[PDB]
RNA sequence: CCCGUCGCCGCGCUCUCCCCCCUC
RNA sequence: CCCCGCGGACGCUACGCCGCGACGAGUAGGAGGGCCGCUGCGGUGAGCCUUGAAGCCUAGGGCGCGGGCCCGGGUGGAGC
């Protein structure tokens, strides 16, 4: 599966497709992984914090 | 008349009393909240005769009768029709109750939509 | 993937309802409504739904087709049968055992698609 | 009462991962099958390995 | 016409010196002061039968202030005639010293 | 192919049939030569003392090669040494009780729990009862009750032992794999004496409970199962 | 086929038979009789009718099930014992026995002597201690709850109708058929009526019973009092 | 396919024919 | 080569479910589990709410070994 790149097509201002094509992107076949995504978000969520004392 | 669960076992409790605090009659400070003794001293915590007894594991309700309502069925807490309508096909084990903020004229519509599934509700008289 | 997909969703889904030492799961083609591999309306690349007609009469048999996998919108083939309750069971047997489209599911299929039917005809007195 | 004593009653040793790794899961699903429906002791000893922790699954250099 | 109960006393629970066990009642039968005489009793169904305030359904009558507790003879106690009875219910402590009565409708003879 | 697997299913079935037959034969038949042998022994030592009253003499019995052994005490407050023989002697809880293959070394071990034991020597009926009515098996580590001699012949076949009969054989007559047979078998828990113990701080040669009483043990084996 | 034979085997002890394997092969002959080696309509077919309405139909019965419930219960394990009733070995205390004299304990003729007559299919008593010196008809009774008394009659040679069953005693009802909700009242036929067959029948065993009852001495005087316990005495010293 | 009266174990009868005793 | 029957319960949140055996004292102390509880943030519940939120009161109905929780009635008046 991970090896497989279907044609994604593009759609126009109208929702019908234009007849054009795009290879799936080889990052939409990247490994997924809540907890690390987990771990990304709860330690970048604290860089936007202001001190309180 | 009421709708009738799958099975009607007997249910037994091992203990039918709360287990109130030690000294929780002495003092309105001390609520009976049950609180572990913990004292150098205290004789409920070293159980000697005669005294409040404490909570342990072997009270334990059988597993097949565990929260089980009186009527046999399980009571599963709901606020609004979709989600009755989760025990469609649990209707003979578990009851829906309507949560207690909830407004009469849509509690009514709840009552309507269970009754129309035979979904048993353990409140269908509560705000009118 | 069907379990790689579940790993994600088996705790962390908006259809998940964890209340009263119970656990129900509501997205659209799930009989039974509960949190379980098997019974997952959303993972799988064949699943089956039965649900309550538009109006108030028959039932909606949801079949997810093979090939749009990733196109939600042409994914599913609804077809509706409003006929009586035993030419309904034999239909939705039929469909689900003749085709061996997802065989695990055909009871529960049956069960959910009398309690519908069940639920439409007129209340008592 | 009977005369034994308690203190290694509970055998300690990894049952399970520490990690939350979906894939590593999978995998010891696989192998936990594995393991429980054949009779090879390597299924058991790669199973185990799984359940191991990093320091306990050093790297292991190309030469 | 006649009694056709045996007259028993409730001495009282059957007990250590400092432990109670109420699940249990000890009988003292009259006429029965042998333990080799309480083979008769053993099995018969016992009643404490007494009255309150509010009336009660009487089976094959009509309500009146009477209830009943019942319970059987299950073993004997003793050397002296007593014997051990289980009631549906522990035994009242205010019946200590008061009648049950031993009915003979299980009979063996 | 149908007929074909059908009638393959059938033979299997027949031939696992006939060994069960033949197996229930054999088990029917060292039963009965087991009976034989217990008889002739009786009447063998029976015989020998008379023909030595005969005589004039005096016929010695052999001293007894099988005891049985109950832990008449508690576990509060034992010394280390009692401790450790009991745990050696798998009594770790009072009133259980277990069959000890008497020799030098393992007397010498019964003299030191002697204040914590009660033992003697069991007759057939008591170790038919114990075996019949308190026998477990220690398979794969579990307690298992003895309700089919497949229990016995599984874990103690390897060794000719296929039955209850022949474990009872086994441990009567002590044979070359009692040690086997024995801790085979779980330990038994017998229940409190019914009719109660004389005094069990005392020797019973003083009119207690502890230490050797020879013939005595199956009066407290009837009692205690 | 041949016709069944009996046991050949009898029985010295529940479960076990006189005859051992060998011996119950010989008697049976076995060494003879070797033996080496050799439904239900689902469906019927009717003829529906009609023109162009096709041949006929091939109906099935047992038709498969409208309804599922949401939810169901597994079957139960199998047990190896447990009769029904009706099929459960009926006991009877040796004192009881045909002719006896009887205290009834319970009901509403608590402490009236009465005769036994037999026992029934179920293990009821049927007794009759005669209408004429009791007021106790031909009734059930349970061994339970008699005693058992060592004074008898020679009731053999008297006839008990065939028909007087467990059937024929028992009780008869019949409310709320056509009737739902209860406000007009239902309390009518609460009287049990005396039917003339059991009038018939009471005549019939009373008047064989009471000439034999007349015989020895005041035996009726005996039967007409009712037991009771006197302060003095005792059940357990009681000779009944 | 109307609800596995099922496994192990112990038995009985028939697929052989005669008889004997009560009962229709 | 199943077919007069086209048919046949449940299950398997695998972090789930099932079976079998033994066991259960505990201060100081250690560890695990907590669908125990409080406050706030990111998500999510097409969540709840003036047809009545929070809070409080209650000889009301219950659940859990317990921490606690849910529901009824009242009061309250804007949020949970
Ligand atoms: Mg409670
Ligand atoms: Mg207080
Ligand atoms: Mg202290
Ligand atoms: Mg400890
Ligand atoms: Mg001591
Ligand atoms: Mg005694
Ligand atoms: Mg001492
Ligand atoms: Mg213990
Ligand atoms: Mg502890």
């Amino acid at each position: 599966m991970a090896c497989a790149r279907p044609l994604i097509s593009v759609y126009s201002e109208k929702g019908e497709s234009s007849g054009k094509n795009v290879t799936l992107p080889a990052v939409f076949k990247a490994p997924i992984r809540p907890d690390i995504v987990n771990f990304v978000h709860t330690n970048l969520r604290k860089n936007n914090r202001q001190p309180y004392a | 008349a009421a709708l009738r669960p799958l099975v009607k076992p007997k249910i037994v409790k091992k203990r039918t009393k709360k287990f109130i605090r030690h000294q929780s009659d002495r003092y309105v400070k001390i609520k009976r909240n049950w609180r572990k003794p913990r004292g150098i001293d205290n004789r409920v915590r070293r159980r000697f005769k005669g005294q409040i007894l404490m909570p342990n594991i072997g009270y334990g309700s059988n597993k097949k009768t565990k929260h089980m309502l009186p009527s046999g069925f399980r009571k599963f807490l709901v606020h609004n029709v979709k989600e009755l309508e989760v025990l469609l096909m649990c209707n003979k084990s578990y009851c829906a109750e309507i949560a207690h903020n909830v407004s009469s004229k849509n509690r009514k519509a709840i009552v309507e939509r269970a009754a129309q599934l035979a979904i048993r509700v353990t409140n269908p008289n509560a705000r009118l | 993937s069907a379990h790689l997909q579940w790993m994600v969703v088996r705790n962390c889904s908006s259809f998940l309802i964890k209340r009263n030492k119970q656990t129900y799961s509501t997205e659209p083609n799930n009989l039974k409504a509960r949190n379980s591999f098997r019974y997952n309306g959303l993972i799988h690349r064949k699943t089956v739904g039965v649900e309550p007609a538009a109006d108030g009469k028959g039932v909606v048999v949801v079949i997810k087709r093979r090939s749009g996998q990733r196109k939600p919108a042409t994914s599913y083939v609804r077809t509706t049968i409003n006929k009586n309750a035993r030419a309904t069971l034999s239909s939705i047997r039929h469909m689900i055992r003749k085709n061996k489209y997802r065989p695990d599911l055909r009871m529960a299929a049956i069960r959910r698609a009398s309690a519908i039917l069940r639920s439409q005809k007129p209340v008592m007195v | 009462g009977v005369d034994i004593r308690h203190n290694k009653d509970r055998k300690v040793r990894r049952k399970e991962p520490k990690s939350q790794d979906i894939y590593l899961r999978l995998l010891v699903k696989l192998y936990r099958f594995l393991a429980r429906r054949t009779n090879s002791t390597f299924n058991q000893v790669v199973l185990k390995r799984l359940f191991m922790s990093r320091t306990n699954r050093p790297p292991l250099s190309l030469s | 016409s006649g009694r056709l109960w045996s007259k028993a006393i409730f001495a009282g629970y059957k007990r250590g010196l400092r432990n109670q066990r109420e699940h249990t009642a000890l009988l003292k039968i009259e006429g029965v002061y042998a333990r080799d005489e309480t083979e008769f009793y053993l099995g018969k169904r016992c009643a404490y039968v007494y009255k309150a305030k509010n009336n009660t359904v009487t089976p094959g009558g009509k309500p009146n202030k009477t209830r009943v507790i019942w319970g059987k003879v299950t073993r004997a106690h003793g050397n002296s005639g007593m014997v051990r009875a289980k009631f549906r219910s522990n035994l009242p402590a205010k019946a200590i010293g008061h009648r049950i009565r031993v009915m003979l409708y299980p009979s063996r003879i | 192919n149908f007929a074909e697997l059908k009638i393959k299913r059938l033979r299997k079935k027949f031939a696992q049939k006939m060994l069960r037959k033949a197996r229930r034969k054999l088990i029917y038949e060292k039963a009965k030569h087991y009976h034989k042998e217990y008889r002739q022994m009786y009447r063998t030592e029976i015989r020998m003392a008379r023909m030595a009253r005969k005589a004039g003499n005096f016929y010695v019995p052999a001293e007894p090669k099988l005891a049985f052994v109950i832990r008449i005490r508690g576990i509060n407050g034992v010394s280390p040494k009692v401790r450790k023989v009991l745990q050696l002697l798998r009594l770790r809880q009072i009133f259980n009780g277990t069959f000890v293959k008497l020799n030098k070394a393992s007397i010498n071990m019964l003299r030191i729990v002697e204040p914590y034991i009660a033992w003697g020597y069991p007759n057939l009926k008591s170790v038919n009862e114990l075996i019949y009515k308190r026998g477990y098996g220690k398979i794969n580590k579990k307690r298992i009750a003895l309700t089919d001699n497949a229990l016995i012949a599984r874990s103690l076949g390897k060794y000719g032992i296929i039955c209850m009969e022949d474990l009872i054989h086994e441990i009567y007559t002590v044979g070359k794999r009692f040690k086997e047979a024995n801790n085979f078998l779980w330990p038994f828990k017998l229940s409190s004496p019914r009719g109660g113990m004389k005094k069990k701080t005392t020797h019973f040669v003083e009119g207690g409970d502890a230490g050797n009483r020879e013939d005595q043990i199956n009066r407290l084996i009837r009692r205690m199962n | 086929k041949g016709k069944p034979h009996c046991s050949r085997n009898p029985v010295l002890v529940r479960g076990i038979g006189r005859y051992s394997r060998s011996a119950m092969y010989s008697r049976k002959a076995m060494y003879k009789r070797k033996y080496s080696a050799a439904k239900v309509l689902a469906t019927v077919t009717k003829p529906v009718g009609g023109d162009k309405n096709g041949g006929t139909r091939v109906v099935k019965l047992r038709k498969m099930p409208r309804y599922y419930p949401t939810e169901d219960v597994p079957r139960k394990l199998l047990s190896h014992g447990k009769k029904p009733f009706s099929q459960h070995v009926r006991k009877l205390r040796a004192s009881i026995t045909p002719g006896t004299i009887l205290i009834i304990l319970t009901g509403r003729h608590r402490g009236k002597r009465v005769v036994f007559l037999k026992q029934l299919a179920s293990g009821l008593l049927l007794v009759t201690g005669p209408l004429v010196l009791n007021r106790v008809p031909l009734r059930r009774t349970h061994q339970k709850f008699v005693i058992a008394t060592s004074t008898k009659i020679d009731i053999s040679n008297v006839k008990i109708p065939k028909h007087l069953t467990d059937a024929y005693f028992k009780k008869k009802k019949l409310r709320k058929p056509r009737h739902q909700e209860g406000e007009i009242f239902d309390t009518e036929k609460e009287k049990y009526e005396i039917t003339e067959q059991r009038k018939i029948d009471q005549k019939a065993v009373d008047s064989q019973i009471l000439p034999k009852i007349k015989a020895i001495p005041q035996l009726q005087g005996y039967l007409r009092s009712v037991f009771a316990l006197t302060n003095g005495i005792y059940p357990h010293k009681l000779v009944f």
